[PDB]
C-alpha cells in the first residue's frame, strides 16, 4: 500500500529451476516483479523499489531505490541463478538498503520470495525478527519453499516481527501446483494491504 | 580481465584523498569507508592517479554484510572522464588498519566495472609502517598444492610512488 | 511415456540402486526437478560397472537441458564413456550432443536471461580429447587441448570441474611418453583441485598413487617426497601389500637411509620388472637426496669429498661424478675443486618443507639477528653528538 519503500528479495537458488510453476520458477519471478513495481507506483507516486538478490556468495545489492522500472528489470539479467540464497544476510542486507533511499518520505517494508527449503537456523533468525521491528521495518514472507515437505521457521518470524506498527508484516502461503505465480500474487492483496498503528 | 600485475605506484593524491573521505562519509570508529579507485590497469604496474568516495554502510556487527550503490558508480565514471579520459575503474581502497577475510565478498561486487583484476589498496589512516603506510594486495585465484580446492587469495604487491611534474613539485 | 521405461529398468538394477529408481519417478510427478538431479548424482557415482547407466542418462538429456543442473549433466558422460569398452560409439555420441548444445544455446540462453550453456560445450570437449588418447592418437588429442588449455586461462575466476577435466587429458598424454618428471607434476594440480562431487573413483585414485611413486622414485629433479606425504592420497593410501613396501621406500629415501633401500629393492626388483630397467635412477636418486640436504643443513657452502664419500657411501671417482650430474640437473649450483677437494656451492633447488627443517632454519635467523642487534648499539654510543 501507500508511503511505502520497497525492498524485493529475489531468491536466486537452484530450487527456482522446480518447473511446479510454468515453466520455471525464476522466468515466473521475472514477470511478478515487473508488476508489483507498476502496482506500488501508481498507488502513490512517491514509493519507489530497490532490488536485492540471494545470489553471490553472499547476497548482493544490485539496485538501489530508484525510479525507473528498467533498472530493476536489468538487474535480473545481471544476476545468475548458480547463486544461492541464505535469509540471515538477506535480511540485514535489505535493512541497509532501507537507509539510502530517493524518498525519505516513505516508509521501510520488505517483500521476500521464497523458493527454497531454507536450511538456515530458526533460533538464529528470530533474534532477525526482533531486529527489524526496532529499526520500524516490516517484512512480508512470500512463502512456497518451504511446503515442499520442509518445517515452517516462518510461522514463528511472522508472529514475532508483527507488533503495534504501521509497517506490518503479512504471511501468504500459495499452492505449490500451476497457477501462474505472477497471478497468485496479483489476485491476493498486495494494495490492499493495511495498517495496525 | 587481465591478470597483468607486477607493481603498484601511488600518486600522492590518493592516499590524501582517501583520508578525507574517510572522514566525511563519517564511516569511521571500527566502521569502513570503502570507494572506487581511480587509474590506469592492463599494465604490470599499476598507475592509480585518483579515488572518489562512494556511499557505503557497514554492519560493525557483521562486516559480511554491507551496502553498495552499484548504479551510482556507472554514473561517477561519466565525470571521471571529464577529469581526465584515461581514469577508468581498477578497484576500490580500503581504509585499513589492514586486509581482513570481509574483503573478498566485497572484492566480487567490484568485478562488474573493471577490466583488470579488481585492486585492493589498503591507505592506512593512521600512517604505519617502515615504508610507504600502504599495503597493496590483489585478488588472484589460483589451486593450492597442498590437497585443497581453488581458492580466491590476495597476494601482496609491492607499493610505490612515481609521479607527475606537477604532483611532484 | 518415459515412466514405463524407469519402472522397467528399475526392475533390471541392483537392490542397493532400487530405491534411487523409485526416487526419480516419484521427482518427475512432483515437478520438483532439483531434488530429482541430487538422487542421480548419487545413482552415477555408483553405477559404472552395471549398463544401466548409458539408458538411464540417454533418457533425460532429452527433456531436461537446463531444467537441471547442466554441469552434472556432462560430467556423468564423460564418466559413462571411458568406462565403455567401444570408442567408436562413445565417440559417436559425444558430438551429437555437442551438436545439439550448440543449437540449444540460441533459444535458451535468452529464454532464462541468467543460465549460459557454453560451460557444457567446454565440458563435452575435455573427454573427446581423452578419447582421442585411448585410441592413441596423440596429435589429435592436442589440438582439442589447446582451444581448452587457452579458454580457460583468459578466465580468472575457475570452475573447479572444468580445470579438473584439462588436467585429466594432461595426464594420461604425458605417461605415454613415460616421461616422469613431466606427468608427476601434472597430476598433483589434478588431484589438489578435485571437485566435490567426484565422478572420480578411488580405483583411478590408488592407480594414480602408484603412478606418481613410480615417478618419484625414478625421477632426477623431484624432491618433494614429503610433499606425498603431507597430501592425502599417499599417505592414508597404505592399506595393501603393494603400498607397504613402496611407502617404505619413499620415507627411506627422506631421511637418507641406504641400508634398507638396499634390503627392498633385493626382494622387489624381480617381481616387477619395471623397476629392474630403470635401475640406474632409482639408485643414484638416493644419493642425490642426501648431497642437496648436506649443503642445505650446514651453515657453510661447502663440503669435503671425504664428507661426501662417507654418506652416500661411494668411491672417490663417483663422489666426483655425482656432483658434475647434480649440477647438470641443476639441483646444486657452484664451482667445483678437485685440487682442494670441496663443491662449493651457490645454489640450491626448492625443496620439501617438514616440521624438522621448519626449525633448522629459524636457528639460523636468531644468530644472525644477535649480530645485527649488538652493532646497531655500538653505532648509537658512537657519534652521539650527530643525529640531526
Amino acid at each position: 500500500m501507500v508511503l511505502e519503500a520497497t525492498v524485493l528479495v529475489i531468491d536466486n537458488s537452484e530450487y527456482s529451476r522446480n518447473g511446479d510453476f510454468p515453466r520455471t520458477r525464476f522466468e515466473a519471478q521475472i514477470d511478478s516483479v515487473e508488476f508489483i513495481f507498476q502496482a506500488k507506483r501508481n498507488s502513490n507516486p512517491e514509493n519507489t523499489v530497490g532490488l536485492i538478490s540471494g545470489a553471490g556468495a553472499n547476497p548482493r545489492v544490485l539496485s538501489t531505490f530508484t525510479a525507473e522500472f528498467g533498472k530493476i528489470l536489468a538487474g535480473l539479467h545481471d544476476t545468475q541463478i548458480e547463486g544461492k540464497l541464505h535469509m540471515a544476510t538477506a535480511l540485514q542486507i535489505a535493512q541497509l538498503t532501507l537507509k539510502h533511499r530517493q524518498n525519505k518520505v516513505q516508509h521501510q517494508r520488505i517483500v521476500a520470495f521464497v523458493c527454497s527449503p531454507i536450511s538456515d537456523s530458526r533460533d538464529e533468525l528470530i533474534r532477525l525478527a526482533k531486529t527489524l521491528k526496532k529499526n520500524n521495518v516490516a517484512v512480508d514472507i512470500i512463502n512456497f519453499g518451504e511446503i515442499e515437505q520442509n518445517t515452517e521457521l516462518l510461522d514463528e518470524f511472522i508472529a514475532a516481527v508483527n507488533n503495534p506498527q504501521e509497517e506490518t508484516s503479512h504471511l501468504l502461503t500459495v499452492t505449490p501446483g500451476p497457477r501462474l505465480l505472477y497471478e497468485n500474487i496479483a489476485s491476493s492483496p498486495i494494495i490492499l494491504e493495511e495498517g495496525s498503528s | 580481465m587481465s591478470l597483468q600485475h607486477e607493481k603498484v605506484t601511488i600518486a600522492p593524491l590518493v592516499l590524501l584523498s582517501a583520508l578525507d573521505h574517510y572522514e566525511r562519509t563519517q564511516t569511521k570508529e571500527n566502521k569502513r569507508c570503502v570507494g572506487v579507485i581511480l587509474g590506469d590497469a592492463n599494465s604490470s604496474t599499476i598507475r592509480v592517479t585518483n579515488s572518489f568516495a562512494l556511499p557505503f554502510e557497514e554492519d560493525e556487527k557483521n562486516s559480511d554484510v554491507w551496502f553498495l550503490d552499484h548504479n551510482y558508480i556507472e554514473n561517477m565514471n561519466e565525470m571521471c572522464k571529464k577529469i581526465n579520459a584515461k581514469e577508468k575503474l581498477i578497484g576500490w581502497y580500503h581504509s585499513g588498519p589492514k586486509l581482513r577475510a570481509s574483503d573478498l565478498k566485497i572484492n566480487e561486487l567490484f568485478k562488474k566495472y573493471t577490466q583488470n583484476n579488481p585492486l585492493l589498496l589498503i591507505v592506512d589512516v593512521k600512517q604505519q609502517g617502515v615504508g610507504l603506510p600502504t599495503d597493496a594486495y590483489v585478488a588472484i585465484e589460483q589451486v593450492k598444492d597442498d590437497g585443497t580446492s581453488t581458492e580466491k587469495t590476495f597476494l601482496h604487491l609491492p607499493c610505490t610512488i612515481e609521479a607527475e611534474e606537477a604532483e611532484e613539485i | 511415456e518415459i515412466d514405463t521405461i524407469l519402472s522397467t529398468l528399475r526392475m533390471e538394477a541392483d537392490p542397493s540402486l532400487h530405491p534411487l529408481f523409485e526416487q526419480f519417478e516419484k521427482f518427475y510427478e512432483e515437478k520438483l526437478w532439483f531434488q530429482l538431479s541430487e538422487s542421480l548424482t548419487k545413482f552415477f557415482d555408483d553405477a559404472k560397472s552395471t549398463p544401466l547407466r548409458l539408458r538411464l542418462y540417454d533418457n533425460f538429456v532429452s527433456k531436461f537441458y537446463d531444467k537441471i543442473n547442466q554441469l552434472s549433466v556432462v560430467k556423468y558422460l564423460l564418466a559413462s564413456l571411458k568406462d565403455s569398452k567401444d570408442f567408436d560409439e562413445s565417440l559417436k555420441y559425444l558430438d551429437d550432443l555437442k551438436a545439439q548444445f550448440q543449437e540449444l544455446d540460441s533459444k535458451k540462453q535468452r529464454n532464462n536471461g541468467s543460465k549460459d550453456h557454453g560451460d557444457g560445450i567446454l565440458l563435452i570437449d575435455s573427454e573427446i580429447a581423452r578419447t582421442y588418447l585411448l585410441k592413441n592418437d596423440l596429435v589429435k588429442a592436442r589440438d582439442l587441448l589447446d582451444d581448452l588449455e587457452k579458454t580457460l586461462d583468459k578466465k580468472d575466476s575457475i570452475p573447479l570441474r572444468i580445470t579438473n577435466s584439462f588436467y585429466s587429458t594432461n595426464s594420461q598424454y604425458f605417461k605415454f611418453k613415460n616421461d616422469f618428471n613431466s606427468f608427476y607434476y601434472t597430476s598433483l594440480l589434478y588431484l589438489s583441485t578435485l571437485e566435490p562431487s567426484t565422478s572420480i573413483t578411488l580405483a583411478e585414485r590408488q592407480q594414480l598413487a602408484y603412478d606418481l611413486s613410480i615417478s618419484a622414485l625414478l625421477g632426477d629433479k623431484i624432491y618433494n617426497f614429503g610433499e606425498l606425504l603431507h597430501h592425502p592420497i599417499m599417505e592414508t593410501i597404505v592399506n595393501d601389500s603393494n603400498y607397504d613396501w613402496l611407502f617404505q621406500l619413499l620415507n627411506a629415501l627422506t631421511v637418507g637411509d641406504f641400508d634398507k633401500f638396499d634390503s627392498l629393492i633385493k626382494v622387489q626388483i624381480s617381481k616387477i620388472p619395471i623397476l629392474a630397467q630403470h635401475e640406474s635412477f632409482l639408485r643414484q636418486k638416493i644419493c642425490l637426496m642426501t648431497l642437496i640436504e648436506t649443503v642445505f643443513v650446514k651453515n657453510i657452502r661447502m663440503l669435503s669429498f671425504e664428507d661426501i664419500s662417507k654418506a652416500t657411501h661411494l668411491p672417490k671417482d663417483n663422489v666426483e661424478h655425482l656432483v658434475m650430474r647434480a649440477i647438470s640437473l641443476g639441483l646444486l649450483k657452484g664451482s667445483i675443486d678437485q685440487v682442494n677437494e670441496l663443491v662449493t656451492i651457490s645454489w640450491v633447488q626448492p625443496r620439501i618443507i617438514s616440521g624438522d627443517q621448519i626449525t633448522k632454519m629459524k636457528d639460523r635467523l636468531v644468530e644472525w639477528n644477535d649480530q645485527v642487534e649488538k652493532l646497531g648499539k655500538k653505532m648509537e654510543a658512537r657519534g652521539q653528538s650527530i643525529w640531526v
